[PDB]
């Protein structure tokens, strides 16, 4: 129920920092109740790659 | 051919030659058939400002756009370089097939390296540059981007080592 999409990103393209989540869907009957994402607690590779 | 028959009645087009010091009766009264112009009578300190009219018969066409020039300082084709006014090369060809133009402008793919600024060909050759080095791939090696560093191997073993 909490399905996970790991994000596909090659490390030889700069990185990016994720602002908002869209999320679509042609049937009616999928209901969410909360979409999410995972970041690094350890580091920032954003404010570092200037 | 050289004489065709048939532009021999066509009459050519002149040129006159106006400097912003005016000259004298004898000299600006004169029609030059060909496009080559000389005059004596000059300053060694004064500049001079040159614009050429082209005429047809008795119609005046518009005026050239005029030309500073200083008997005592230099110019595109003296063969010294001056890059107070915007000179990348100077040399004495006048001709653009050349690394350096007749617009004291070097080409695409050149560098000139000397006074009279004789210049080469870059690309095929084996000696890299300060700035050859984010242009020409194929002469410094593997661009390393601003934000990564390459590294290359040490100590590396292969299969059918002879």
């Amino acid at each position: 129920n909490p399905l996970i999409i790991p994000v596909v990103h090659d490390l030889s393209q700069p990185f990016y920092h994720s602002q908002a989540v869209r999320v679509s869907f042609s049937s009616p009957l999928v209901a969410i109740s909360g979409v999410a994402l995972r970041s690094f607690d350890n580091f920032d590779p954003v404010t570092l790659s200037s | 051919t050289a004489d065709t028959p048939l532009c021999l009645q066509c009459k050519p087009l002149k040129y006159k030659v106006v400097r912003d010091p005016p000259l004298q009766m004898d000299v600006a009264s004169i029609l030059h058939l060909n496009r080559k112009f000389v005059d004596m009578d000059l300053n060694l300190g004064s500049v001079y400002q040159y614009w050429v009219i082209t005429i047809s018969g008795t119609e005046e066409s518009e005026p050239s756009p005029a030309v500073t020039y200083i008997h005592g300082s230099g110019y595109c084709g003296d063969g010294i370089i001056q890059k107070d006014q915007g000179e990348q090369c100077d040399d004495m060809n006048k001709i653009n097939g050349d690394g350096c133009s007749l617009f004291c402008r070097q080409e695409v793919s050149f560098n000139c390296i000397d006074e009279p600024s004789r210049c080469y060909f870059h690309d095929g050759d084996g000696v890299c540059e300060e700035f050859e080095q984010k242009t020409s791939i194929k002469d410094c090696g593997v661009y390393t981007p601003q934000g990564f560093l390459d590294q290359w191997a040490s100590n590396a073993s292969v299969s059918h080592q002879d």
